[PDB]
């Protein structure tokens, strides 16, 4: 009867509503993680030195899952 | 028998001290 | 966590469907919470 | 309604004991340079500078030179504390900034529900420190659909009468408790320990007190009291032998007065000794319990440890209880067990094996675990109950065919 | 190959034993299970208290710090 009016809802609610706010925040940590190698760039600018090289994104997401300090 | 008197040798070698 | 007190905002949500046509029977078990800290 | 008398057996005989002692405050105790850990040293230091302070106060330059020494590492040392104190509050309101740390919330294991549930609950702000310490207690059924755990375990540990960091009575103290509109659990521990002497003031004796309470409403209606008196000493037979004796009272309170209601008594020794390659640790007790209406009940308990030299390898214990219930006469119930242990290594693998014998019952429990952090060579035993199943299973198929 | 026959082979001659099932009335018929692992434990509850064993106990080192 409504039990499918039940599981369109709750498909419209979360792909109109559940989607986009995850997607929001996401993008402001890798705005915020750019900002970061921004600065550590602009550090090694301030002395005579060279790049800091950052990791490839494989290795950002899988240090994301096996850090030791934060 | 053997721990009451025994338990009591014990009880007065160390009240013999303090 | 503003020294202690927490302050903002959070929301959850559950739903459980059953897909068996097996003993159990077909429902649909929907849950939702929202809760704020406010000043 | 007490319990019975092989617990107390069980819990006056375990091994051979030691008390609770000093603990140093280590940037006064070497004076300003680092130190290591030693017993007897840090034993001498407290006892030594309570000397030191009563001829100081007699008088006695030399002693007022040590005192005074001891009271700038003193000042030094809690400054340079503090100091620490307020370097790591600054780097915390640096890192973080008018927010919080927060802690890992717990782990309960995997279950049918989405494991984040409840995760919010258990993850909160620190307070980094007050004294004591506190763990949430678990029951073993929780509810369906709801976190298990019930109560709250509180923890002090203190060391009260000191003058300037050298104590004076070691004392701690652990209660439970469970409260809801329903029930009411209340579980309590305190050791209080008294040092006598240390050496070269003398030999190490040591004495101790333990209290204990249970409360357990609405099921019960009575409460539970021990209490342990229990002195050590090191000699008494050679140097450095630890012996010791103790005594233990316990009533159950009706209506929580412990005035009213079943008592026990019970005492105990310890001792160990070295003859010819032999070395031996043993203990006994003697129990002289209360009935309901009964009248004296009385039991004997032993335990020994058999160390040895050559084979250095091997494990062997002993243990026997005697039981003395009424018609004395002709009920002398015995029981004694034996208890061996063993170890080796082969194949890329460790294994262990344990061989138990209850002597009543004459029966042989045997025992071996491996573990192979190399290879599945182990896994070859793995084809014997494999073959069975399937002569259960063409056998069932037999049978469900017909 | 070889070995999952030749172990298989063994196995059913290894486990044709004699009998067979005495040993599982005398393994059962001791329903009074193996003897368990003491620990101190309060009479009402059962919950765990603390012991003072000495093989354990001559590690243990404490220290004093002022507090904040
Ligand atoms: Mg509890």
């Amino acid at each position: 009867w409504l039990l499918p009016v039940a599981i369109a809802a709750e498909v419209l609610f979360y792909r109109r509503f559940l989607h986009p706010r995850l997607d929001d925040n996401q993008r402001r940590v890798e705005r915020e993680e750019e900002r970061v190698w921004a600065l550590r760039g602009q550090q090694r600018r301030a002395l005579g030195l060279h790049r800091p090289h950052r990791p490839d994104k494989d290795a950002a997401w899988r240090l994301e899952q096996m850090y030791d300090d934060d | 028998k053997f721990i009451f008197w025994a338990a009591m040798v014990y009880a007065t070698l160390y009240g013999n001290y303090e | 966590f503003i020294n202690g007190n927490q302050l903002g905002e959070r929301m959850l949500f559950q739903v459980d469907q059953g897909l068996n046509p097996l003993s159990g029977g077909i429902y649909n078990r929907a849950t939702a919470s929202y809760t704020k800290f406010l000043e | 309604r007490l319990p019975p008398m092989t617990f107390f057996v069980e819990q006056m005989s375990e091994g051979v004991l030691k008390p609770e002692g000093w603990a140093t405050m280590e940037t006064v105790a070497g004076l300003g340079e680092e130190v290591t850990e030693d017993e007897g040293a840090e034993s001498f230091n407290h006892v030594y500078y309570r000397q030191m302070y009563e001829l100081a106060v007699a008088g006695d330059p030399w002693a007022q030179r040590e005192y005074a020494a001891m009271l700038r590492a003193y000042d030094k040392g809690c400054e340079s504390y503090r100091a620490s104190y307020e370097e790591a509050d600054v780097d915390a309101n640096v890192e973080y900034g008018v927010e919080s740390y927060v802690v890992d919330p717990i782990d309960f294991g995997p279950s049918f529900d989405p494991e984040d549930m409840y995760s919010h609950r258990h993850a909160y702000a620190e307070a980094a420190d007050a004294g004591v310490t506190v763990i949430p207690s678990q029951d073993y059924y929780g509810p369906e659909h709801d976190d298990p755990l019930n109560g709250i375990v509180f923890q002090y540990e203190a060391q009260p009468f000191s003058r300037h960091g050298w104590g004076g009575v070691p004392f701690d103290l652990t209660v439970c408790c469970e409260k809801d509109k329903t029930s009411l659990c209340l579980q309590g521990e305190t050791h209080v320990s008294l040092v006598h002497s240390v050496p070269p003031f003398g030999p190490r004796h040591i004495t101790q007190v333990t209290g204990s309470w249970e409360v357990l409403r609405p099921n019960i209606k009575d409460v539970m009291y021990q209490l342990e008196v229990d002195t050590f000493k090191d000699g008494l037979l050679g140097k450095s032998d630890h012996a010791g004796c103790g005594l233990m009272l316990a009533r159950l309170g009706e209506g929580g007065d412990p005035r009213k209601g079943p008592t026990a008594v019970g005492v105990r020794l310890q001792d160990t000794l070295r003859v010819g390659p032999f070395k031996l640790e043993a203990c006994a007790s003697k129990v002289a319990v209360q009935g309901p209406t009964g009248g004296k009940e009385e039991g004997w308990g032993a335990r020994a440890f058999v160390g040895y030299d050559w084979l250095p390898g091997l494990g062997m214990a002993f243990d026997f209880i005697q039981e003395r219930t009424p018609e004395e006469g002709g009920k002398r119930l015995r029981g004694y067990g034996a208890n061996f242990t063993y170890d080796w290594e082969a194949l890329g693998a460790a294994f262990g094996m344990e061989v138990d014998y209850v002597a009543a019952s004459e029966s042989v429990f045997v025992s071996v675990n491996a573990f192979s952090g190399n290879d599945y060579r182990l896994g070859w035993l793995l084809l014997l109950p494999a073959v069975n199943y399937f002569k259960e299973t063409v056998s069932s198929l037999w049978a469900r065919l017909r | 190959a070889v070995k999952v026959a030749l172990g298989v082979a063994f196995a059913f001659w290894w486990t044709s034993g004699p009998g067979a099932d005495e040993e599982m009335d005398a393994k059962a018929q001791q329903e009074p299970d193996r003897r368990s692992q003491y620990t101190r434990h309060y009479a009402f509850k059962g919950r765990g208290r603390k012991e003072f064993l000495r093989s354990d106990m001559k590690n243990d080192a404490n220290e004093l710090v002022p507090t904040r």
